[PDB]
RNA sequence: CGCAGAUAUCAGGAGGAACACCGGUGGCGAAGGCGGGUCUCUGGGCAGUAACUGACGCUGAGGAGCGAAAGCGUGGGGAGCGAACAGGAUUAGAUACCCUGGUAGUCCACGCCGUAAACGGUGGGUACUAGGUGUGGGUUUCCUUCCUUGGGAUCCGUGCCGUAGCUAACGCAUUAAGUACCCCGCCUGGGGAGUACGGCCGCAAGGCUAAAACUCAAAGGAAUUGACGGGGGCCCGCACAAGCGGCGGAGC
RNA sequence: UAAUACGUAGGGUCCGAGCGUUGUCCGGAAUUACUGGGCGUAAAGAGCUCGUAGGUGGUUUGUCGCGUUGUUCGUGAAAACUCA
């Protein structure tokens, strides 16, 4: 199991501005992948989902094109 | 709300009414009243045209501004939301900064002290009138008109009002309470917000006396008429009339609209039942 | 709710004997001190003590065990409890293990053992049957 | 259901229900139960400073509030799904399993009804009692890169396994059934029957409180081995398959 | 159809001037569990909360002692039980 990449204090914050950051965690299909593969916080993942899905509603990530 | 009456006497057990706790006045603005009278369901000839109607409690008519275009760009205050029996809904009097008092229909949730503006610049808050060029698609409106200044004619329904759908060219499509969609010109005028007295349909008459009050007389059933006076008349006992029900003048159920109307093209589709 | 300090103390003692402890810490009280007097003078608890803690004075109990690991106290059951309280007359003093046990009796002089009460002719409330 | 142009497939429009992945043996809630987002008002739980009150504590007969789904009233809504209901089919028989459809309901608003295997089949609260393996929450402190599930300690909730003990056993095993304490519900063989009569509640369906007679001399719980299974894994036989020749036809 | 369980015989057992049946009541029945029960499934924790009355209390500093035991004489009929 790999590390909680976000969860350093040196690491970047959590938000929805980072379209590249959210793309890096959303697959090419456009779905949310699993913690079992991503290896980050369960909490961090909660934040990631909130940010990515805010971006989706603001039309920043494809809706299964 | 609703207050169900307590069954003191038998003829008063089922009588439930709506409380008019919101009214503020007890005598209508006298500068805006005209003489009216139960017409008795008779035309210039005097022969009864429509049955069941006539007699009842006399009522005083008041002119109310469905023409609400004669004043623009001048606000008015909601003076008093009073009751007129002649109409289903409630009429609220407005004080204009100009100095006119005019009657209008009272939309749902309107209370004394609010502001009213009428024109193409008004806000979208309920109670404002403005041609449909300036009204967002999807909103709920009432007291609609049928042409640019012919006076509102539709959706006076106490408790229900029309829904705007979409603007194309110079027409707008309306979802409207009969369940029907009407194409209509967009130069007409309308007002935003559902009409008031949404609970008026909750009334339970409950007493033939009050039905008479409201004015309509009794209906004489069909199969009981004599055969001479009506198609189902006759039959020693109870006999269905031996034929499919029919209007007293010999036309049974079924389509009645005269298609081809000038508005036949303006209509989009037709109302649905049991769908 | 600590609604029976005596019961809780006795439960702690027997539980510590079962778990094979050496020291048991409890909040200190006058009744605890005099009951420790009784038991230590009878020889069931190796020695007690009263110390000072962050808030209130407490006590630690030092037990013994039989030379072959033997437990010092076999059974502990309260008799007079909140709600159900039991007293005894000068003649009907309770008998535990036919005298092989010690019953703590509250009499005018204070708390004394069953033999002390029987010889003095005094009586009171029996606290606990210790064996 | 289609040759009246079906399916598919593409443009547009309508509209209702519900939000995969995040999403797990995870959060919260006292309990039912609750998760697409945004805002609005707001409840509950936890960590350090421990400032202040200072025996106010606990739990609770009656009472009263909450309380899944189904059901009922009123008026809206009603895509999908779908009791009941029609047909098609299997079957000796099918008022079912399956198919075509398809009305209540399913959703909204306000009232209702108060029962579930409402289960962790375990009432609430406090104190004590070896460990191992994880989550999430918040704190500190040090190898200190001071990056770091690096290391230490702490308290809250949350999964499993396990000593001693307990237990009828299966099993529980510090989030006890252990060893105690305080209070409350409840039970005394099986039917009869949670039903008859009665009282209370409900508009109802019914709900709550709760009998007797007569009959049976057992009914039930965990567990041991068989037997069997249109329950699973590994095996063998002219068992199957591939071949010949056959009896069931006639006389004898 | 071949009874130590029916009846007859013998033989045996208990008891005895009484012996059985029946019926009422206690017991074993800890089978209404105060002494001295249980609640997972065998019968049982209500569906879960707040909370009135009642029931119950986290400490030590202080008196009256009404809860209490402490002893002295002072009542407890006779008759019945226990000792001689
Ligand atoms: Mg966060
Ligand atoms: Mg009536
Ligand atoms: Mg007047
Ligand atoms: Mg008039
Ligand atoms: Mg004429
Ligand atoms: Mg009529
Ligand atoms: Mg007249
Ligand atoms: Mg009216
Ligand atoms: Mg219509
Ligand atoms: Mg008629
Ligand atoms: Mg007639
Ligand atoms: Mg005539
Ligand atoms: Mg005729
Ligand atoms: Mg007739
Ligand atoms: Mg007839
Ligand atoms: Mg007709
Ligand atoms: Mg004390
Ligand atoms: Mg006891
Ligand atoms: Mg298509
Ligand atoms: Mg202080
Ligand atoms: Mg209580
Ligand atoms: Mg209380
Ligand atoms: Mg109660
Ligand atoms: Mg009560
Ligand atoms: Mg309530
Ligand atoms: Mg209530
Ligand atoms: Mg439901
Ligand atoms: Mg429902
Ligand atoms: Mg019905
Ligand atoms: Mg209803
Ligand atoms: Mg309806
Ligand atoms: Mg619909
Ligand atoms: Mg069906
Ligand atoms: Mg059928
Ligand atoms: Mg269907
Ligand atoms: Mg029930
Ligand atoms: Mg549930
Ligand atoms: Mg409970
Ligand atoms: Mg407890
Ligand atoms: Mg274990
Ligand atoms: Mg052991
Ligand atoms: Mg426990
Ligand atoms: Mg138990
Ligand atoms: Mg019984
Ligand atoms: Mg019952
Ligand atoms: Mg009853
Ligand atoms: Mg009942
Ligand atoms: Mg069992
Ligand atoms: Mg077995
Ligand atoms: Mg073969
Ligand atoms: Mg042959
Ligand atoms: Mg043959
Ligand atoms: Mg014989
Ligand atoms: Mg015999
Ligand atoms: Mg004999
Ligand atoms: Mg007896
Ligand atoms: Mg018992
Ligand atoms: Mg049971
Ligand atoms: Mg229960
Ligand atoms: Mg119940
Ligand atoms: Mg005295
Ligand atoms: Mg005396
Ligand atoms: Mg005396
Ligand atoms: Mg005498
Ligand atoms: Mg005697
Ligand atoms: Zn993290």
């Amino acid at each position: 199991t790999r590390k909680c990449v976000f969860c350093s204090k040196k690491g970047q914050t959590i938000d929805y501005k980072d379209t590249a950051l959210l793309r890096t965690y959303i697959s090419e299909r456009g779905k949310i992948r699993a913690r079992r593969v991503t290896g980050n916080c369960v909490q961090h993942q909660r934040d990631i989902a909130v940010a990515v899905k805010n971006a989706r509603e603001v039309a920043l990530l494809p809706f299964g094109s | 709300g609703i207050r169900k009456y307590k069954p003191t006497t038998p003829g008063r057990r089922g009588a439930s009414v709506s409380d008019f706790a919101e009214i503020t006045r007890s005598t209508p603005e006298k500068s805006l009243v005209r003489p009216l009278h139960g017409k008795g369901g008779r035309n210039a000839h005097g022969r009864i045209t429509t049955r069941h109607k006539g007699g009842g409690h006399k009522r005083a008519y008041r002119v109310i501004d469905f023409r609400r275009h004669d004043k623009d760009g001048v606000n008015a205050k909601v003076a008093h939301i009073e009751y007129d029996p002649n109409r289903t809904a409630n009429i609220a009097l407005l004080h204009y900064l100009d100095g006119e008092k005019r009657y209008i229909i009272a939309p749902q949730g309107l209370k004394q002290g609010d502001v009213i503006e009428s024109g193409a610049n008004a806000d979208i808050k309920p109670g404002n009138n403005l041609p449909l060029r300036n009204i967002p698609a999807g909103t709920v409106i009432h007291a609609v008109e049928l042409r640019p200044g012919g006076g509102a004619k539709l959706a006076r329904s106490a408790g229900v009002s029309i829904q705007l759908l979409g603007k194309e060219g110079t027409y707008a499509a309306l979802r409207m309470p009969s369940g029907e969609i009407r194409r209509v010109d967009v130069r007409c005028r309308a007002t935003v917000g559902e009409v008031g007295n949404a609970e008026q349909s909750n009334i339970n008459w409950g007493k033939a006396g009050r039905m008479r009050w409201k004015g309509k007389r009794p209906t004489v059933r069909g199969v009981v008429m004599n055969p001479v006076d009506h198609p189902h008349g006759g039959g020693e006992g109870k006999t269905s009339g031996g034929r499919h029900p029919v209007s007293p003048w010999g036309k049974p159920e079924g389509r009645t609209r005269k298609p081809n109307k000038p508005s036949d093209k303006l209509i989009v589709r037709r109302r649905r039942t049991g769908k | 709710t600590m609604t029976d300090p005596i019961a809780d103390f006795l439960t702690r003692l027997r539980n510590a004997n079962s778990a094979y402890h050496d020291e048991v810490t409890l909040p200190h009280s006058k009744l605890k001190a005099n009951i420790a007097e009784i038991l230590k003078r009878e020889g069931y608890i190796s020695d007690y003590r009263t110390e000072d803690a962050r808030v209130g004075k407490s006590l630690v109990v030092q037990l013994k065990y039989g030379p072959s690991r033997e437990r010092s106290i076999a059974g502990l059951r309260r008799v007079s409890k909140p709600g159900l309280r039991v007293y005894a007359k000068s003649t009907n003093l309770p008998r535990v293990l036919g005298g092989l046990g010690v019953a703590i009796i509250s009499t005018s002089s204070g708390l004394l053992t069953d033999r002390q009460a029987a010889r003095q002719g005094v009586g009171g409330e029996v606290l606990a049957y210790v064996w």
